[PDB]
RNA sequence: ACUGAACUCCUCACACCCAAUUGGACCAAUCUAUCACCCUAUAGAAGAACUAAUGUUAGUAUAAGUAACAUGAAAACAUUCU
């Protein structure tokens, strides 16, 4: 083929089996029951509006809140004395 | 030199002790044997998807075989053998093609007989009784 | 049922012949391949 | 330097039971800084590694090379000191069971080449060691026959397994 | 890798678990410095766990020996003769109580590679495939291109 | 010269580590070791094995006679191990032949005598011995312990557990090592055998069976250096087995040996043992 | 069954002599049959380090 | 219909596949302080880690036992001859 088959002018040919084929046929099958469930909403637009505010303000509530409570850890005065055991003997 | 190592013999044979059975120099000088063990550990990685692989493409050619023993081929048995719920392996199937020749044999006659079943199923189309091997188990 | 009846070329050769496989798994193999081989490998069942 | 081969004639056995075979003496005998090269002395060690003594200085008498003159002079007084001190009775009961030869300290020379630019030649030194054994020498290796590499083919088959399965 | 290691297959010590299970490991040993932060892990065993270790399975003897190591061992040593001796350097007490439990479990085996995760010795109870199972016979025995 | 000392240490550890794996060390008895304490550890041969000894007894069943001569031969600068190996023994023998006579009904009694001879033989005995912490327990004059010292301490183990909790105790124990020592093995592995078609000639005319014919059943490669063959037995037009061979006498002495199987219940498809 | 271990060994192993007759038969067609007998692909105990091929013989 | 992935499911375990860059957890050996005492611990320090600079120095390979090199002849080693 005149240079690198797969880009350029002349590209060497790639043809369409019967696989790919049914592949794409089962794809485009899949992709029309997803057109048919798409086109039945249970409510209008006008009906939606606000109807999850309330949770979606809660949540982003937690999100602030999480965000604001942020803060070095508590200092122990058992964690610094519990080191002194590394010299610890029997006797 | 203040601080110059001195533990550096056994970083050497960290490396060289998976070295000890190579070809040429690679068994023996470090900078050819870091190679050949970095690459000889790259290849031990991937080569466990190669080992399931092979593994199950070789279980594929002894279910073809055997099954070619009882007149079936292998798609045949396989998908016969999902209808009737019996879902053994590929793996399990194998040694039965080995080492328990007849229970291949009778899994042979029961993925035919569901084969059967299903050229008659899909013959006479319309309300029909359903095939005795055709029946399945419903769960809940 | 039927009832029961009552130099190294030229051997290499007569080998391949004898067992129809190739000339080459006759011919030895160095000392590298003799001492790599397990002698005493893991027997099983 | 190491100079481990003249001691190996001082490893003193425990003395033996009646009910034990004869042990055949051992021999070990080497000459330092040979002025030779360590692989032209790998010919002659190598053609004497198996053959009796006697046959090996026929051997020797009769090579063109520097070395087998060497090498006969180490045979001729591992035998004077396999008879003396080693209590090995015969002369002619001694074969070779270890000729090698390592390398030698060897030196550096300047060797002067068409330009400014020269080269560095070694003064090459080897040593030639010499195992002898008491007794006969040991019958060379038969070729394998087609019984040999049938029963070896057969035995293959034989010893195969069921693989990648119980 | 596979191909520098040695490999086994995959057994027991004497048929381990058909009639009776026998705890495999006989003996431990542990050596504990007694002043050294080494071993201050394994004396904290030693004052806490080694004595209900030691209760929990009376097959096993165990030789503690208080002397003044600087890194300080464990020795399982098993039925079969295996020794296997790790150490327990500085490590803490529920560290040491899984690994003197994990070298109660196991048994004197190598830790090499296993071939075969399984291991039958009566593999085929129907009889073994052999190429004239699955060929039909012929009137007297008659093989392709024989007339009498 | 570099400073320091760890390097030098290990590396110190690792030139004794190559002095072992060049030179090794003669194996020294275990008692001669450090971590030992002898009575600990027969107590620990007790718990581990579940089940009680009298311990005393067991220590009697330990002591050899000649590390007692030898003992008194270093005395000069305890009762022996005969009778309990000897109870030990005897019970032994009569547990696995009422085993064996039970579980193969079939069989003759050369045959379960043979089996006796090979379950109660140096090999197995002496396998299940060493794997059992026996041969570090036993206290004898040479190292490492021949092979009649050591099966001699295991019928002494045997018959000391049989005085320590009787002989249903005992039965177990033979039954938990010395049989699933059989477990995957051969007939003919063994009871070795000479000459199967003779013997399966005398089987027949125990059953009063008429004499079986030898009979070429399937063949391959009849001309070439690897036949097989599949040589069947019938008797009165019916087969009892057939065996493959790369010649026509291995598959019919082999298939002598398939029959001989198949007459004693000693299949390679027989009921497994119960536990 | 109930065999010993090398004749079981040796009969599962043991190489066949198959004769294929190919008159009026394509030659690849007939070269597939006796391909797969040449390797062995018609045992289950195939393996291409197991050495377990058959003769194949075609007239 | 089957085959077919590191995708997904399955049993157990999960921090454990990017350049330049950046954040973090550990850490070999050495010395110092103090423990320790068949080779360690907590810190403090620093000439603190090399499969790569036509790197430097030393050793030994390869090319290779290769290219190249060297003694006129006989004899009594007095001599003679070319
Ligand atoms: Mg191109
Ligand atoms: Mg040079
Ligand atoms: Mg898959
Ligand atoms: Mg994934
Ligand atoms: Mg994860
Ligand atoms: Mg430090
Ligand atoms: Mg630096
Ligand atoms: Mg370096
Ligand atoms: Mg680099
Ligand atoms: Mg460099
Ligand atoms: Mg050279
Ligand atoms: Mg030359
Ligand atoms: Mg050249
Ligand atoms: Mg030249």
């Amino acid at each position: 083929i005149p240079g690198r088959q797969w880009i350029g002018k002349h590209r060497r040919p790639r043809f369409v089996s019967l696989r790919a084929k049914q592949n794409m046929i089962r794809r485009l099958e899949i992709e029309a029951e997803n057109h048919y469930w798409l086109s039945m909403p249970y409510m209008t637009r006008e009906q939606e509006r606000g109807h999850a505010a309330v949770r979606r303000r809660e949540a982003f509530e937690a999100i602030k809140a999480a965000a604001t409570s942020k803060f070095p850890p508590h200092r122990f005065i058992a964690d610094q004395l519990d080191h002194l055991n590394v010299t610890k003997k029997w006797s | 030199l203040r601080n110059r190592v001195t533990d550096r013999y056994f970083r050497i044979q960290e490396v060289l002790k998976h070295a000890r059975h190579f070809r040429g120099r690679k068994n023996r000088c470090y900078r050819l044997a870091v190679r050949t063990v970095i690459r000889a550990f790259v290849k031990c990685t991937k080569a466990r998807y190669l080992k399931k692989k092979n593994m199950r493409t070789l279980w594929i050619n002894r279910i073809t075989a055997a099954s070619q023993e009882h007149g079936l081929k292998y798609p045949a048995l396989i998908g016969n053998l999902v209808k009737c719920q019996v879902e053994l392996n590929r793996k399990v199937l194998a040694d039965l093609a080995i080492y328990e020749p007849k229970t291949f044999k009778s899994l042979a006659a029961l993925a035919s007989r569901r084969r059967h079943e299903g050229f008659a199923a899909a013959l006479g189309d319309g309300k029909e009784p359903e095939g005795i091997f055709s029946r399945v188990v419903q769960y809940h | 049922t039927k009832p029961i009846p009552r130099e190294e070329g030229p051997m290499i050769e007569q080998l391949s012949k004898m067992f129809f496989t190739t000339k080459h798994r006759w011919y030895p193999h160095g000392r590298y391949h003799r001492c790599r081989k397990n002698l005493n490998p893991p027997k099983d069942r | 330097i190491s100079r481990k081969w003249e001691k190996k004639n001082k490893i003193v056995y425990p003395p033996q039971l009646p009910g034990e075979p004869r042990r055949p003496a051992e021999i070990y005998h080497c000459r330092r800084q040979i002025k030779y090269s360590k692989d032209k002395m790998w010919y002659l060690a190598k053609l004497i590694r198996g053959m009796s003594i006697d046959q090996a200085l026929a051997q020797l008498e009769f090579n063109d090379k520097k070395g087998a003159k060497i090498i006969k002079e180490v045979l001729l007084e591992a035998q004077d000191m396999a008879v003396r001190d080693h209590n090995v009775e015969f002369r002619s009961n001694l074969y070779i069971a270890e000729s090698t030869s390592g390398r030698g300290q060897c030196l550096k020379r300047i060797r002067y080449h068409g330009r400014g630019r020269f080269g560095i030649m070694e003064k090459v030194y080897c040593h030639y060691f010499v195992k002898l054994v008491e007794g006969p020498p040991p019958p060379p290796e038969p070729p394998k026959t087609a019984v040999a590499h049938a029963k070896e083919y057969i035995q293959q088959l034989r010893s195969r397994t069921i693989v990648h399965t119980l | 890798t596979a191909r520098g290691t040695p490999s086994r297959f995959l057994a027991s010590v004497l048929h381990n678990g058909l009639g009776r299970y026998v705890q495999q490991l006989q003996r431990l040993s542990f050596s504990v410095s007694r002043d050294g932060a080494s071993s201050r892990g394994a004396r904290e065993f030693v004052e806490r766990e080694v004595i209900d270790f030691a209760r929990r399975n009376p097959g096993v003897v165990i030789y503690v020996n208080s002397r003044p190591c600087c890194v300080p061992r464990v020795v399982a040593e098993y039925l079969n003769g295996a020794v296997r001796e790790e150490s327990i350097h500085c490590k803490s007490v529920e560290e040491i109580s899984t690994l003197v439990q994990k070298l109660a479990d196991q048994s004197g085996l190598d830790v090499i590679r296993i071939r075969k995760p399984f291991h039958t010795d009566n593999p085929s109870i129907q009889g073994q495939w052999h190429p004239f199972t699955n060929k039909p016979t012929t009137f007297r025995g008659l093989r392709p291109r024989e007339v009498q | 010269v570099k400073k320091g000392f760890r390097a030098a240490f290990r590396f110190q550890k690792e030139l004794e580590r190559q002095r072992l794996l060049r030179c090794p060390p003669p194996p020294v008895r275990r008692s001669e070791k450090p971590n030992w304490d002898y009575h600990a550890e027969i107590q620990a041969f007790g718990h581990r094995l579940q089940e009680n000894f009298s311990l005393d007894l067991l220590k009697t069943a330990f002591v050899n006679s000649c590390y007692i001569k030898s003992e008194e031969a270093k005395r000069q600068q305890l009762k022996s191990n005969q009778e309990l190996s000897e109870q030990g023994t005897s019970f032994s023998q009569t547990c696995l032949t009422q085993f064996l006579e039970d579980e193969y009904p079939d069989m003759p009694t050369e045959g379960i005598k043979n089996l006796v001879d090979f379950l109660t033989g140096e090999e197995v005995v002496c396998h299940v011995a060493r794997n059992l912490a026996v041969e570090q327990l036993t206290l004898s004059e040479e190292f490492p312990v021949p092979p009649a010292v050591l099966q001699q301490t295991f019928f002494a183990v045997i018959g000391a557990l049989l005085q320590s909790s009787g002989p249903e105790r005992t039965a177990l124990f033979i039954r938990d090592f010395l049989i699933t020592q059989m477990t995957g093995k051969e007939l003919f592995e063994m009871w070795k055998i000479i000459n199967p078609m003779g013997l399966l000639v005398e089987e027949l005319k125990k059953r009063n069976v008429s004499a079986p014919e030898s009979r070429l059943t399937r063949q391959s490669g009849g001309t070439t250096a690897l036949p097989l063959y599949f040589v069947g037995l019938y008797c009165d037009k019916k087969l009892i087995a057939e065996g493959p061979g790369e010649t026509v006498l291995v598959a019919e002495e082999e298939a002598a040996r398939v029959a001989l199987r198949k007459l004693y219940g000693f299949t390679e498809n027989r009921r497994p043992w119960n536990y | 069954s109930s065999f010993s271990r090398a004749p079981q060994q040796w009969a599962t192993f043991a190489r066949i002599w198959y004769l294929l007759d190919g008159k009026m038969q394509p030659p690849g067609k007939l070269a597939a049959m006796a391909s797969i007998r040449l390797q062995g692909l018609h045992k289950p105990v195939y393996h291409a380090l197991s050495d377990c091929g058959d003769h194949v013989v075609i007239m």
